[PDB]
């Protein structure tokens, strides 16, 4: 029975319609956001030493 | 944007410096110049009442 709700499930995923939004990868995005973050401080620290000069 | 306003503010930063230097020197000058020429004027009429 669970593997009639997969197939069924993975049908119907299959023929989904969805606009087109690119949406990366489920896993890394998180570890992404990071380094964003990161980035950010990283930048805002600069800009503070710019705006201090 | 930041950057830009560093390169203006440099600009003007390394326009400005110069032009402090040659005021004062002139400034120095023409004080010293006005006070060994009021000197002057005084020595030499003090040395022409003595000639007198």
């Amino acid at each position: 029975h669970l593997n009639f709700l997969k197939k069924r499930l993975l049908q119907q995923c299959e023929t989904l319609k969805v606009p087109p939004k690119k949406m990366e990868d489920l896993t890394n995005v998180s570890s992404l956001l990071n380094m964003e973050r990161a980035r950010d401080k990283a930048n805002e620290e600069g800009l503070a030493l710019l705006q201090e000069e | 944007k930041k950057r830009q306003r560093m390169i203006e503010v440099q600009d003007e930063l390394l326009r400005l410096e110069p032009q402090l230097k040659q005021l004062q020197t002139k400034y120095d000058e023409l004080k010293e110049r006005k006070s060994s020429l009021r000197n002057a004027a005084y020595f030499l009429s003090n040395l022409k009442q003595l000639y007198q």
